[PDB]
DNA sequence: ACACTGCGAGCTCGAATTC
DNA sequence: GAATTCGAGCTCGCAACAATGAGCACAT
C-alpha cells in the first residue's frame, strides 16, 4: 500500500484508510514542513496511532536532515507498550515490503521498577522504595570500594553494564519493557541504564509525560538528546492538570513533624556543613510558626519571602542552592536510602520553589479544615496557577510539538492557557458506516421536573426519584452493561442509600445487577472482574462510579461493555476550593478567560472524555446520554467535541425519561442488525 | 512607544487593554477615558451584540467582579473612547446617534399605550359576544 | 411544543392523533402517517391535496376528506381531485359509514347540538 | 461600578378567496 | 383592485443570567 500525501510516499500498514485519516496525516505533513506547533483533535486511540507513526516514520526518510528523532509521550505504561506494538507492525511491514534490513531503532522508557533484573530489589512495590534500595547498590560510594572488587554488596548487572554496554549500541529491533529485560536477561546487562543511554542514538522514543515536562526530571535524561525532533502529546486532554502538579508541592503537620525527625539523623551523624543545618532548623520553625495561626486563609506569594527574612533572617541568595546542597550533603554523608529523607527533600524542594518561581504562583495556608468549623488541621499549599511554566522549555528547546487527544473540547482554550501559537489548530470527525453513537440529553423528568445536579437541587425527593426512574426505565432496554457516572461519591451514597429506603433500588437490581466502584482498589478491582463476567453471561450488570475516578480515566469500555454511558449530572470541580478560586483569579487578569468559561471548560473535557469511552473500533456501538438539564444549554454542548457534537440533534435535546428510552429503545435495535 | 508624550516604556495601564496608544502617565480618568460597561454601551449608545466584537477591527474588553454578585459572574468593561470612536463609525455622525434615539423611547411609550388598548379590546370581546348572540 | 408533540406522535404507542391546521403544507417532518382525516381545508387548493397526500405515502394507507354535503364544500372537494384523478387515484364515495350510531359518539341529543350554534354564531 | 439565552411584538410576504 | 385569514421567516427589543468534592508515575 503506497499512499501520497501531498509530497510524501506514506507506506500505510493497511489496504483501507479512512477518508478523514487522509487529512489526519494531510494537516500533520502542514506542521512539520512548517517547523512548528499544532492542536490535533482526532477522535480514536488506534488508527490515530498507526496514521501518526506512518507519517512522521516516512516523514524522516525524505527529509533525515530537518527531523532525526520522534518523541511520544504517551499517558502511563499501558499506552506505552501499546505504541510499540504498533510499531512492529508497521516495521514488519517494510521488512516484507522492502526486504532489507535498516538502522532504525525504537525504545520505550519508565520507571526502575518496570526496568529490574536483580531480585532482592525487584518485588518491592513502592516506586520510591526499589529507588532507594537500587540507590543502596549503585552510588558512587558503594562502588568506590568496589574498585578493590571485594565481597561487599553492590550490583551485578551495573558494574558488568558500564564495562561493555558503551563500545556497541543497540543494533535494531524495537524494544518493548519486557524486550528490554530479556535483552539485559541474555547479555546480563541492566535494562535501565541501557535504555537511558541508548534513548540519545534512537529514532522513535516512547515514555511518559515526566520526562518531558517535570523540570527536575529533564534536565537528567532529556536534556541533550535532540534539537530537530518531533513531540507528539498523545491524550493530551489534561496538560493543564499535569504542568500544575509538576510545579506544586504540599505541605501539612504531618509532613513538617517527620523533617524534625530527619534533622535529628543529621545531627548525630555530622558528630560521628553545621551552617546548613541551623539553616534548615531555621527554616523548620518558620513554616511551623506560619502553620501555627488558626486564623483566616491568606496568601502571599512574594510576600513570603520577605517575613522569612524578618523573624528568621534567611534571604533567597543562599535560598536558590537549597535543594542543591542537600543533594550534595547525602552524598557526602554516605547514607543507605533516601526514602527516608523524602520529607526533608520537600522541604527543600519547596524551598528552592519559592525562592525562584514568584510570577504566577500563590502560597495559600488554611488552618480552617474543610467543611468543618474547628478542627486542627492546618495545611499549607504552595500551588502553582500558570500551566505553561513547565512547556517553556519544551515549546522552545524541540523543533515541532504536537498536542493529540481525542476530546479537545475548545481547539482555542490551549493556545490560551498554554503560551505558545500553532500553526494548524484542526479538528476532525471520524467516518461511520451507520450512526455509531447516539447522543441524548434526557432534560426534564417524566412529570415535568427539572433533572439537573445543582447545589439546592440534590436534597428534594424530586430529582432523586427522577434519577432512580431513569436508570430503572434504562436497564430494561439497554443490553449488558450499563456505566453510570455519578458527580461525586458523597452523591453517590446519598442517592443510592436514597433508592434504596424507596422502592427504586429493588427494582434495578431484577434487571441488572449493580457494582459499587469504591476508593480503595481492592474492592473495585473485585467489582470491575465482576462487572466484566455479568455482562458475558445472560444478566447484565451496572457499573455507577464517579466522573473523576480511577475507572473514568483508565478503563476502556470495549464494545458489549458498556452500551449505554449515564452522566447523572455535569462533574463539576469542587468550584468553592481557595486553590481554585485563587486559579481562576490568575485566568481573568492573564488570558481574559471567564471564570464560568473555564469551569464548564474542565467539566465538558471530563464528561467528554469517559463518555468517549464507549466507542472503541469499527463495529462499536454505543449509547450516551447526558442526564442533566444544564447540558442543553448552549455554552455547554457547544464545548463538547465535534465527532460527539455532530450526532445531538434539536430533538434529542430536551428529552424526558420516558421519551430516551424509545430513542435508546429504536437505536439499539437498529444497531443490532447486520450491514 | 506612546502616542500622547512620546516616552519610551515596557508596558502601561492601557496598549494591553483597549489596544489605545498612551502611556499611562497621563492617566486623566475624567480628562482622556473611562471604563464603561458592557450593558451600559449596549443600552446607552444604542450598539448591538454584533459590533463590539465583529466590526472590524475587534475591540476587546476586561473581565472584573461583579460587584454586588461576588459569587455569580463576570463584569465585562469596555473603553469609553473606543465606544464614541465606534458609534461614530456605525451610526454616521454625532447628531445621527440621538434621532435614532428618539424614534426608541416613544416607541417603549407606544407599546405601554396598546398594551392597556388591546386588553380592552380582548377583555369586552368576551362580554359583547353574550349579549349579541340569541 | 411544536417539536415534542410531533415527537410524541412518532416514538411513542400511546399517544395516536395529531390536529394539525395549515403547518403542513409543505416538505416538514411529519412522521410517516398511516391515515390521514382532513377536515375544511383551503377553498380549490388542488396544489394543497397533493400536499396532504405527501404525508400518506411517506390497502397499505388511506386517507379521507370530510366533507358537508349539499353546501358550498360539495363543489370545492371536486376542485381539488382534479389534481389526483389525472395521476390515477380513485375517489370513493362513502355515504353512510359502517356502524356510526352504535358507539359512543359525541352530540347525541338535540340539546347538546343547540349549545354549539350558540358558540359558532357568536363568533361573527 | 450588571447582567446569557428564549420569546413574542412588528414587518412584509404568499395562497386562495371575498367584497 | 383592495382587502381577509393564516401561515411564513427576519429583526430585534426584553427580561435577567449562575459554579459544590477526595489520593501512586517519574529523577540522585
Ligand atoms: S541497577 Fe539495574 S538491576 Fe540494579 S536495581 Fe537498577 S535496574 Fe535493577
Ligand atoms: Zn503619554
Amino acid at each position: 500500500m503506497k499512499l501520497n500525501v501531498d509530497g510524501l510516499l506514506v507506506y500505510f500498514p493497511y489496504d483501507y484508510i479512512y477518508p478523514e485519516q487522509f487529512s489526519y496525516m494531510r494537516e500533520l505533513k502542514r506542521t512539520l514542513d512548517a517547523k512548528g506547533h499544532g492542536v490535533l483533535e482526532m477522535p480514536s486511540g488506534t488508527g490515530k496511532t498507526v496514521s501518526l507513526l506512518a507519517l512522521i516514520m516516512a516523514y524522516q526518510r525524505a527529509y533525515p536532515l530537518e527531523v532525526t528523532k520522534l518523541i511520544y509521550c504517551s499517558r502511563t505504561v499501558p499506552e506505552i507498550e501499546k505504541v510499540i506494538e504498533e510499531l512492529r507492525k508497521l516495521l514488519n511491514f517494510y521488512e516484507k515490503q522492502e526486504g532489507e534490513k535498516l538502522p532504525f531503532l525504537g525504545l520505550a522508557l519508565s520507571s526502575r521498577k518496570n526496568l529490574c533484573i536483580h531480585p532482592e530489589v525487584t518485588p518491592l512495590r513502592f516506586g520510591k522504595d526499589v529507588d532507594g534500595k537500587c540507590h543502596s547498590l549503585t552510588a558512587s560510594y558503594v562502588r568506590a570500594q568496589y574498585q578493590h572488587d571485594t565481597s561487599l554488596p553492590h550490583c551485578r548487572f551495573y558494574e558488568e553494564f558500564d564495562a561493555h554496554g558503551r563500545e556497541v549500541p543497540l543494533p535494531a529491533g524495537i524494544y518493548n519493557l519486557d524486550d528490554l529485560k530479556a535483552l539485559g536477561r541474555r547479555q546480563g546487562w541492566c535494562p535501565y541504564f541501557l535504555a537511558r543511554y541508548s534513548i540519545l542514538h534512537a529514532n522513535v522514543v516512547v515514555y511518559s509525560y515526566h520526562y518531558l515536562l517535570d523540570p527536575k526530571i529533564a534536565d537528567l535524561v532529556s536534556k541533550e538528546l535532540a534539537r530537530k525532533a518531533v513531540v507528539v502529546f498523545d491524550e493530551a486532554h489534561n496538560i493543564d492538570n499535569v504542568c500544575i502538579d509538576s510545579m506544586s508541592v504540599n505541605l501539612t503537620r504531618r509532613t513538617l513533624d517527620r523533617c524534625q525527625g530527619n534533622l535529628e539523623t543529621l545531627q548525630k551523624t555530622v558528630l560521628r556543613a553545621e551552617h546548613f543545618l541551623g539553616f534548615l532548623r531555621r527554616l523548620l520553625e518558620y513554616v511551623k510558626w506560619r502553620l501555627r495561626v488558626q486564623h483566616v486563609v491568606q496568601e502571599s506569594p512574594p510576600a513570603f519571602l520577605s517575613g522569612l527574612a524578618q523573624r528568621v533572617c534567611i534571604q533567597r541568595k543562599p535560598l536558590r542552592f537549597c535543594a542543591e546542597r542537600l543533594r550534595s550533603l547525602l552524598h557526602t554523608l554516605e547514607i543507605t536510602d533516601l526514602a527516608d529523607f523524602s520529607p526533608l527533600t520537600l522541604l527543600a524542594n519547596f524551598a528552592t520553589l519559592v525562592s525562584t518561581y514568584a510570577k504566577g504562583f500563590t502560597i495559600i495556608i488554611e488552618p480552617f479544615d474543610d467543611r468543618t468549623p474547628t478542627i486542627a488541621n492546618p495545611i499549607l499549599h504552595f500551588s502553582c496557577m500558570d500551566a505553561s511554566l513547565a512547556i517553556k522549555p519544551v515549546f522552545e528547546r524541540f523543533q515541532s510539538v504536537i498536542i493529540t487527544s481525542g476530546t479537545l473540547s475548545p481547539l482555542d482554550i490551549y493556545p490560551k492557557i498554554l503560551d505558545f501559537h500553532p500553526v494548524t489548530m484542526a479538528t476532525f470527525t471520524m467516518t461511520l458506516a451507520r450512526v455509531c453513537l447516539c447522543p441524548m440529553i434526557i432534560g426534564r423528568g417524566n412529570d415535568q421536573v427539572a433533572i439537573s445536579s445543582k447545589f439546592e437541587t440534590r436534597e428534594d425527593i424530586a430529582v432523586i426519584r427522577n434519577y432512580g426512574n431513569l436508570l430503572l426505565e434504562m436497564s430494561a432496554v439497554v443490553p449488558d452493561g450499563i456505566v453510570a457516572f455519578f458527580t461525586s461519591y458523597q452523591y453517590m451514597e446519598s442517592t443510592v442509600a436514597s433508592w434504596y429506603e424507596q422502592g427504586i433500588l429493588e427494582n434495578i437490581q431484577r434487571n441488572k445487577l449493580l457494582f459499587i466502584e469504591t476508593q480503595d482498589g481492592a474492592e473495585t478491582s473485585v467489582a470491575l472482574e465482576k462487572y466484566q463476567e455479568a455482562c458475558e453471561n445472560g444478566r447484565g450488570a451496572i457499573l455507577l462510579s464517579v466522573a473523576r475516578g480511577k475507572v473514568s480515566e483508565g478503563i476502556d469500555f470495549v464494545h458489549h461493555y458498556g452500551r449505554a454511558v449515564i452522566m447523572f449530572g455535569v462533574p463539576y470541580v469542587y468550584t468553592q476550593s481557595r486553590i481554585l478560586k485563587a486559579r481562576l483569579e490568575y485566568l481573568r487578569d492573564q488570558f481574559q478567560i471567564r471564570e464560568n468559561d473555564f469551569l464548564t471548560f474542565d467539566a465538558m473535557r471530563h464528561a467528554a472524555q469517559c463518555v468517549g469511552r464507549a466507542i472503541r473500533g469499527k463495529t462499536d456501538y454505543g449509547l450516551m446520554v447526558f442526564a442533566d438539564k444544564r447540558f442543553a444549554r448552549g455554552d455547554k454542548r457547544g464545548k463538547l467535541p465535534r465527532w460527539i457534537q455532530e450526532h445531538l440533534t434539536d430533538a434529542n435535546l430536551n428529552l424526558t425519561v420516558d421519551e430516551g428510552v424509545q430513542v435508546a429503545k429504536y437505536f439499539l435495535r437498529q444497531m443490532a442488525q447486520p450491514f | 512607544i506612546c502616542e500622547e508624550c512620546g516616552k519610551e516604556f515596557m508596558d502601561s495601564y492601557l496598549m494591553n487593554h483597549f489596544d489605545l496608544p498612551t502611556c499611562d502617565n497621563c492617566r486623566d480618568a475624567d480628562d482622556k477615558h473611562k471604563l464603561i460597561t458592557k450593558t451600559e454601551a449596549k443600552q446607552e449608545y444604542l450598539l448591538k451584540d454584533c459590533d463590539l466584537e465583529k466590526r472590524e477591527p475587534p475591540l476587546k474588553f476586561i473581565v472584573k467582579k461583579n460587584p454586588h454578585h461576588s459569587q455569580w459572574g463576570d463584569m465585562k468593561l469596555y473603553l469609553k473612547l473606543q465606544i464614541v470612536k465606534r458609534s461614530l463609525e456605525v451610526w454616521g455622525s454625532q447628531e445621527a446617534l440621538e434621532e435614532a434615539k428618539e424614534v426608541r423611547q416613544e416607541n417603549r411609550e407606544k407599546m405601554k399605550q396598546k398594551k392597556f388598548d388591546k386588553k380592552v379590546k380582548e377583555l369586552r370581546r368576551a362580554v359583547r359576544s353574550s349579549v349579541w348572540k340569541r | 411544543e411544536r417539536m415534542q408533540i410531533l415527537q410524541n406522535f412518532k416514538h411513542n404507542p400511546k399517544i395516536n392523533t395529531i390536529f394539525i391546521s395549515k403547518v403542513g403544507d409543505t416538505s416538514f417532518d411529519l412522521p410517516e402517517a398511516n391515515v390521514l382525516i382532513q377536515i375544511s381545508s383551503h377553498g380549490g387548493s388542488r396544489r394543497q391535496e397533493a400536499q396532504r397526500l405527501g404525508r400518506v405515502l411517506r390497502y397499505n394507507a388511506f386517507f379521507y376528506s370530510l366533507v358537508s354535503q349539499d353546501t358550498q364544500e360539495m363543489a370545492y372537494s371536486t376542485k381539488r381531485q382534479r389534481f389526483l384523478v389525472d395521476q390515477g387515484y380513485s375517489f370513493k364515495v362513502i355515504t353512510k359509514l359502517a356502524g356510526m350510531e352504535e358507539e359512543d359518539l359525541a352530540f347525541s341529543t338535540k340539546e347538546e347540538q343547540q349549545q354549539l350554534l350558540q358558540k359558532v354564531l357568536a363568533a361573527t
